[PDB]
């Protein structure tokens, strides 16, 4: 559904 | 004491049974009593061998009385995983795989020894794969020793429409993948490359171009492996922005810490903004991944153990150090367990550390209980205008038929520069004059066709300035379908009839100058440049007369290093070669000073295409990247004809067509 | 035996008021130069232990006053001594950098006092005063012969540990990026009159190095990691010790693609040019000295690499995105520990002090002092100093005991600081408390910064264009100046390249979707995506679709409004696809310019603020070249510390180096525009 970016 | 029990002699049916005897046997019995125990022919035994060293294990094939009146027994030998060519190096474990101190291989080898030599009796059983669980185990419990296989010192052979998937490792440009596939096609088998793993982004570029369907992977072998293991586990369960369409999966990476990352797509974000993200951050969107893994499985984007059928070698060996890549390779083989394993590599393997690596491979294959065999093969004998000798290592399951090495198709003379450690690994004819062999090619045959181009040709694609002028040239310009590439299936492959990659290295001006300067005679080399002389041992020295010539730049005729190569001598450096002959090995680096690479008549050095022809590359085959890299791509490649031959033999093995075993095979047209 | 009060004697007639009339207006009936607690009498100037609250810190003091006051109650006021634990830096005394640890018996003399009853005096202590100049055993003896020593005063103002009581300087820029800080420094140095050269710059990014190298031709630009660079440094020291087909040895390293962790040399060989060169391990090289020997001697002469003996300044930006990475703080202090500059300067984000309580801030400070290094710390805003942005960061001054420490420059703009002023560091910051500084220097705005510039459009693939115009405003007039007028000086007194030209003026290209989107954005002041087919309203101001109006298709068919815009901040966000105006300030120039969430986009031009527009926003001289993909250099600019700020620093320090300045005043004011 969703996820998040990383440096 | 050592008397011949076992009743009278063989009665002279023996000389029919043993013609050679009549070391000549003047009599023959069926049994013998040494000490107080009695044995008969066919028994298994221990022979006392030399002083402070192991005990030959043997089967008795003969009991006879030499003309000496001395009493002998002839026995056929059993080999210990050591006594074989793999000696020492029995220690290697691969993924919890190891040799089994009581296991042996039946040799057709025989020796005759006096009887007192017999220690005692073994019990050596024999077991075939078809027994399967316990059925073997029960036996192995019973026996003192057991053997499933046979060791032949030749090739070190450990030997007992359909579709096959192939995995190529360390495959640039897919020379071997391709050739193998072609041969396979001829065999009647369809061998398609379902995955290829290579580091070089370019070789990957080329492979992908010419094999659109295969799954190319630009990554280290190791990574691909770890990624394989996870891919299996994860494959099992199938599971601050909104994601979409995970397009990619990779383990490790440039900076990436070891672990799985997915190429991600965010809604309304475009290709740019697609990022590799760690498995954890994607937790929030499991379903996306569940989906991705789902199709991916059906599509077989990554191999699982049952899936790999045949698989290609080529790990570069530059012991623990730069040898690592073969370890990795064998590990792959271990996890995946394909039916067939083909490994190519240079000859030194058998020469270096006294053949340490050849045996590392051999063992790793056998302790894995694969049937294994190997041979050295020269590129030229197969239709190339060059002499390139490489080592090929065959392995196969016990469920399968061990392939064999196709013999030379051409008249090239082999000088047997074979390492000792393996003395008879060479696939060569032996003298049997089967001269039904073609004429060893020279350079002219290969390249006389190609149109004339200059030092700077910056065109990947250019049409042909002519027509195939020879049997070979006729051959290498042929449609993907006239050979059986089937990369594109039923239809015509792109770049139809076009001549591609005909380019030389662009020489810094002056080079263009020294080269322009050269004679275009037959034997031309730097010695013809105006500094020439001789010595008791020939040493180029400046003629003590002429002043040093300077180019149209601030540069000399640049003998500076040329003058000293092999401390002089070395007629090899700047100089032409010509149609009159062969290049021993096409190399990765085109550059004149040490290489005799120079086109015979054109003053340009040799274009890559040429080198590819030399390498047996079908012309329809494309490449990518700058020049210098294309060069490498072809320099690394296995001669395609050789791979083609292997591909055929393999095809037959896979299909089961074959004949009672021996190292090498034959074929008509091919 | 219970006496608990003041001895008595002249009570000084009155020099009492003369001396200290804060009383005589606390309160004092009279004073005494001695007092008797238990068996012993304490005079003044006596170092003593005072009783704190139960369980807590046993104070340390010099007695200033003895007196009696209304209500009676005998009092002594002593000014305090400071244990490194009592400083801003506590708990970190536990830190060890190299052989450096905090001497448990060591203190720092504040001027801070308090009044207590003679009842709480535990004993008196012998606190000896040291001094930087002193020999072996000169110090040993004083220290041995004492309860405690103090070499420095700790002032809480700036967390200042300080001493108590043309030319050249080499510079090492670590985490240099394109070297904004470095350059700026080198520019302030010029004013101070000091010649500060950047002889080494170390950054991991390839592009950052080229921009830095191109703009500073003579310098050693190392593209590698601080770790690696350090390993090299040492090993190189070892070599300088020793010697003091392959053809030539051009270069030296500690292999970064992780090689095997050993030294490597760059190799050129016999009729192959630069493009083929390789790294080969030192061992892999034969016995041949002439190559190696002559390389080390030649390089050493050229000081191509530092030895501890010579570095005069070093600055760092270590990102540090207990310790989770953040290492570069540690590695920074490691390199510093190795080389012993005479000065240290460290830029980082304010958040250090915040993250968990300035753990890192106190770590840097703690290490710095533990090495016996004058240290002070302060927060500066880019806007003061004249930039159309509010950019606040933290600077660490590491000056040496043997030297004077640089102050911090007072704001050169009237921009209003409202301090995010995290606790421990509340007192560390640069501003005018309440003072009619009257630097009218009206706060700079975008209009002033970018106003003179040729129109450019979404796609502009030309580094070098022409202005075709003259600077509009004092800033713009100021921002375009020859390296000479500005002193960049890195050029041999001959003109720099790219004179009077315009560079890197070009935005990044938006994929046609985004491009069109920005196309439809109005030119009004408050321009936002909110103004698109499909408007919205609610309590939240939240964006919810128009309807009666439906979607849209771009040429590609993608919608006008990506949903995320609608989604942002509960949808109350007003940021996506926003225009600036000429009267607007960017709080901070950011490493990445994309329209999606930030309002990055030209007041009038339909495009994103171009790289050069940002460099200007960041204070880069218009002659400063940037290299690599438009994005990479966007990043280069975003990361960079404002050049004007670092320039002011370069000035204050510039003097500190030549030792001209007053003391004990934490901050400066610069003469013209400095
Ligand atoms: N460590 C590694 N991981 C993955 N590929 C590697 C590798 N080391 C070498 N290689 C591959 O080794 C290849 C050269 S040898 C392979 C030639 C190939 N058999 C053919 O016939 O074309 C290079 O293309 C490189 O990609
Ligand atoms: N481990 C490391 N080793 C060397 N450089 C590093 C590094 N980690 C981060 N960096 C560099 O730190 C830089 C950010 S700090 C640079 C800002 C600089 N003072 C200026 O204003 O120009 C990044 O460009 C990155 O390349």
């Amino acid at each position: 559904q969703t996820a998040r970016k990383s440096t | 004491e050592p008397e011949f029990i076992g009743s009278p002699v063989a009665a002279d049916e023996a000389r029919s049974n043993w013609p050679k005897r009549y070391l000549k046997a003047r009599c023959h019995y069926r049994s013998a009593k040494v000490d107080n125990v009695v044995y008969c022919l066919g028994d298994d035994v221990y022979v006392k061998a030399g002083e402070n060293e192991a005990d030959y294990i043997g089967r008795i094939t003969e009991f006879f009385e030499g003309t000496d009146q001395c009493h002998y027994f002839t026995c056929r030998w059993f080999f210990r995983a050591e006594d074989t060519v793999i000696n020492s190096l029995v220690s290697i474990s691969v993924d919890g795989h190891k040799h089994d101190p009581r296991r042996v291989f039946l040799s057709e080898e025989k020796n005759d020894n006096v009887l007192d030599c017999i220690i005692s009796k073994v019990k050596i059983v024999h077991v075939d794969p078809n027994m399967d669980p316990k059925a073997k185990a029960q036996l192995i419990e019973s026996c003192d020793l057991y053997y499933d296989m046979s060791y032949s010192v030749a090739y070190s052979t450990f030997a007992n429409t359909r579709t096959a998937t192939l995995l190529d490792l360390y495959s640039g440009c897919g020379g071997m993948s391709t050739g193998l596939c072609l041969g396979a096609a001829l065999s009647g088998l369809k061998l398609e490359t379902r995955w290829a793993v290579d580091f070089n982004s370019f070789a990957c570029q080329s492979l992908k171009y010419n094999h659109p369907q295969t799954e190319v992977r630009n990554e280290k072998a190791d990574e691909f492996l770890a990624l394989l293991k996870e891919w299996a586990v994860l494959c099992k369960k199938y599971v601050e922005f909104v994601v979409e369409k995970l397009v990619g999966i990779c383990y490790g990476g440039s900076d990436r810490e070891n672990g799985i990352y997915f190429k991600v797509q965010w809604e309304g974000y475009g290709p740019e903004e697609d990022t590799w993200e760690p498995i954890d951050n994607l937790s929030d969107c499991p379903q996306k991944i569940r989906e991705f893994v789902q199709e991916g499985h059906k599509r077989k984007i990554l191999p699982l153990p049952g899936d790999v059928d045949v698989i290609c070698g080529g790990p570069p060996c530059q012991k623990d150090e730069k040898n690592k890549q073969m370890v990795t390779f064998m590990d792959i083989v271990a996890y995946l367990k394909p039916k067939y394993v083909l490994m190519e590599n240079v000859v030194d393997i058998l020469k270096f550390a006294d053949g340490y690596l050849g045996k590392y491979a051999l063992s790793c294959l056998v302790a894995m209980k694969y049937q294994a065999r190997l041979g050295m093969m020269v590129a030229g004998c197969y239709g190339l205008p060059q002499f390139r000798m490489r080592v090929f290592l065959w392995g196969a399951l016990s469920s399968m038929v061990l392939p064999k090495y196709p013999l030379p198709t051409y008249d090239v003379v082999v000088r047997g520069g074979a390492p000792n450690a393996f003395s008879q690994c060479m696939v060569a004819y032996d003298e049997t004059q089967k001269p039904s062999l073609k004429k060893a090619l020279l350079l002219g045959d290969a390249i006389s066709d190609l149109p004339k181009v200059q030092n700077h040709q910056p065109n990947d694609v250019m049409e042909y300035g002519g027509s195939p002028k020879t049997e070979f040239q006729r051959y290498i310009r042929l449609s993907r379908k006239d050979m059986l590439d089937w990369s594109f299936g039923e239809g015509a492959g792109p770049d139809e009839g076009k001549l591609l990659d005909h380019q030389p290295l662009r020489l810094n001006n002056d080079d263009y100058e020294r080269v322009q300067q050269i004679p275009v005679k037959k034997g031309a080399n730097f010695r013809d440049l105006k500094g020439v002389r001789v010595g008791a041992n020939n040493i180029v020295e400046w003629d003590p007369e002429i002043e040093r010539v300077k180019l149209s730049s601030g540069k000399p005729l640049v003998p500076d290093y040329a003058m000293s190569f092999i401390k002089g001598k070395s007629l090899k450096p700047f100089g032409r070669l010509w149609w009159d002959e062969t290049v021993p090995t096409v190399v990765t680096r085109a550059e004149p000073h040490n290489q005799v690479i120079i086109h015979p008549t054109q003053a340009r050095v040799l274009t890559i295409r040429e080198n590819a022809r030399l390498q047996g590359f079908p012309d329809y085959y494309r490449l990518f990247g700058p020049i210098k890299e294309k060069y490498i791509q072809v320099g690394n490649a296995v001669a395609v004809p050789v791979a083609r031959a292997l591909g055929y033999c393999l095809g037959q093995a896979y299909l089961g067509e074959s004949e009672g075993s021996d190292p090498l095979y034959q074929l008509p047209p091919s």
